[PDB]
């Protein structure tokens, strides 16, 4: 059967590719059943535009993992926010790609959740390896 | 002016209530109340999307009353999205909008119907003295809300002159399975009498089964739950052992119209503040189009404007996180069969209990009198509830 | 000032062909238990968990 994949991107013209990328992985799973297909939507920095585009074109297509990308402002969280809300309840599977923020990690809400990406709270265990070979006993912290 | 729309889902009878909407003595401020009668079912998000932007569009809508009667576990959050995208005040008065929310945004405010999380913990502490139940154990696992509770309950222990019985803290995983090898085990490291849990029922059937594998509550434990967990009183699983005594927000004496009137109260009589001093309203866009960029005046006068609200005398005072935290809860126990039965009532910060004695060898009574040197009596102290540690 | 970077993060073409690569093989190894449905056609249907 046909089997589709959710993703959430902009720039059309950039996600042409990913039609031809999941088509390079479709010859490699050895499922028979199983043929993934692109199914993406276009990713608008507004959450009116995407209020009439979800019932009627991304659960109705069957989608079993879903890609969320990151809007072209680089500062900016409010991208990914309704895209885990809309299948959390649902429970469907989702995988994030661009995961900076650490809003979806005190699995609180949105258990289902995916980072390929860590987001900025992890810079601090790496933190150790720096200042305690380069002495620094005693260390100062500032915070926003 | 302002304008209130209740929004009524599930099986009801809402002639009755419409006619308590036209009837308020309103005489002291132009409120000018615009009343609309909605009544559909919205169970999928799909017509939820499509039929809530539109009515607060219809003539400056700035209220919602908005209700259920089910138990479903994903209610409450379907709106949590519109009141952070649109300032509009919504409230839960019944059905899945009676929970208890861990963490909401700074623009999605809202309003809930059910006693605060920390609350919990300042009824069953109450309790637990007069019955001398001085013994006590908590089970639960990794939930949304349980590390701030737990924090709460410690921090009354240590301020006190009188000693707390504790048996450990239980945080069995729930979330791998094959995990009955996991539960048994540490299900038998606890012997306290009383214990207390926090699970959802939902997912706490399977907390029952091995709970009552091992069979530790046969004569001397009682289980004690908090609101959530029984959902409500007539969906029983048939799981529950004889006799479960539990804490809820009261149904039985507080009825349909009588909430639903106080939301309505509530919302209009904050508006009144607002034009008494500042004699102005904001007024921004009724359209659920472009609503980021059309949010230029912002409500926070509404919200900080809120904490001094009033209705028929009765302080119904709301904080950040949307709770009047007076509400009024019902000590109710449930009966020999099936069948939740209420026991006693929580008022004016006070509990009376009907009985004095819990409900029925290891349990002895001994008669005793007042002697000089070898039994001496003395009077509770007032200061600490109870009168004395040691005796 | 001392600056730092993590790699392959940026790389969005590397991270969706790894995350449909990583979700082939488990699809492969999801094939493999009972109680496997598809999930409801729509959301106006689906009402259940």
């Amino acid at each position: 059967k046909i089997v589709n994949i959710g993703a959430v991107l902009s720039t059309r013209k950039h996600e042409q590719m990913f039609r031809e990328a999941v088509n390079q992985a479709n010859k490699r799973h050895g499922s028979w059943k199983i043929q993934l297909n692109a199914t993406s939507v276009t990713h608008k920095p507004n959450a009116i535009q995407m209020a009439l585009s979800v019932c009627e074109d991304l659960i109705s297509s069957q989608v079993y993992a879903i890609l969320v990308s990151h809007p072209p402002t680089p500062n900016d969280h409010f991208t990914p926010t309704p895209v885990s809300y809309t299948a959390g309840f649902y429970r469907i599977p989702v995988l994030g790609l661009t995961t900076r923020m650490s809003i979806y990690s005190d699995k609180s809400i949105h258990l289902s959740f995916l980072r390929t990406v860590p987001p900025y709270s992890h810079q601090s265990s790496v933190w150790f390896e720096m200042m305690r070979v380069y002495s620094w006993n005693h260390i100062i912290l500032l915070v926003s | 002016s302002i304008g209130i729309a209740v929004i009524l889902v599930g099986t009801s009878d809402e002639v009755a209530i419409k006619d308590a909407h036209e009837k308020d003595d309103f005489h002291h401020l132009s409120v000018v109340p615009r009343v609309e009668l909605v009544a559909m079912n919205e169970t999928d998000p799909k017509s939820i999307i499509t039929r809530i932007c539109d009515l607060m569009s219809d003539r400056k809508i700035q209220g919602v009353v908005f209700a259920d009667d089910t138990d479903q576990e994903a209610i409450a959050q379907i709106l949590d999205f519109i009141s952070a995208q649109t300032l509009t005040p919504i409230l839960g008065i019944h059905g899945g909008s009676s929970m208890i929310m861990a963490d909401k945004d700074e623009s999605s405010m809202f309003f809930q119907f059910g006693p605060s999380i920390e609350q919990q913990a300042s009824v069953m502490l109450n309790i637990m003295e007069e019955y001398d139940w001085y013994i006590f154990s908590i089970v639960t696992t990794y939930f949304p809300g349980y590390q701030d509770f737990v924090n709460k309950i410690r921090s009354t222990i240590e301020n006190s002159f009188v000693g707390w019985e504790l048996e450990e803290v239980l945080l069995l995983d729930m979330s791998l399975d094959d995990g009955d090898s996991k539960i048994q085990n540490q299900l038998k490291k606890l012997q306290s009498p009383i214990i207390l849990l926090y699970c959802t029922k939902e997912e706490a059937t399977y907390i029952f089964e091995v709970a009552n594998s091992v069979g530790l509550t046969g004569y001397g434990y009682t289980w004690i739950v908090p609101s959530l967990v029984a959902g409500d009183t007539d969906t029983v699983p048939a799981e529950f052992p004889t006799g479960l005594i539990s804490v809820s927000y009261d149904e039985w004496d507080y009825g349909l119209p009588a909430r639903v009137r106080d939301g309505i109260a509530i919302i209009t009589t904050a508006a009144s503040d607002m034009l008494s001093e500042h004699s102005f309203i904001p007024e921004p866009k009724s359209s659920c189009y472009n609503t980021h960029e059309k949010r230029i005046y912002q409500s926070n006068m509404l919200n900080r404007y809120l904490i001094n609200v009033t209705f028929e005398g009765r302080n119904l005072s709301f904080s950040e996180d949307g709770y009047q935290m007076h509400p009024k809860l019902v000590i109710i126990l449930l009966n020999k069969e099936r069948k939740w039965e209420r026991v006693g009532k929580w008022k004016d910060k006070s509990l009376q209990m009907k009985y004095y004695v819990w409900p029925r060898d290891d349990h002895l009574s001994i008669v005793t009198l007042e002697e000089a040197p070898f039994v001496i009596v003395e009077s509770v102290d007032p200061l600490s509830g109870t009168c004395m540690r040691n005796t | 000032i001392l600056g730092l970077q993590l790699i392959n993060g940026k790389n969005e073409s590397a991270h969706i062909s790894d995350a449909v690569g990583v979700v082939a093989q488990a699809v492969h190894e999801l094939l493999e238990k009972e109680n496997i449905t598809d999930p409801p056609r729509g959301c106006v249907g689906n009402t259940n968990i």
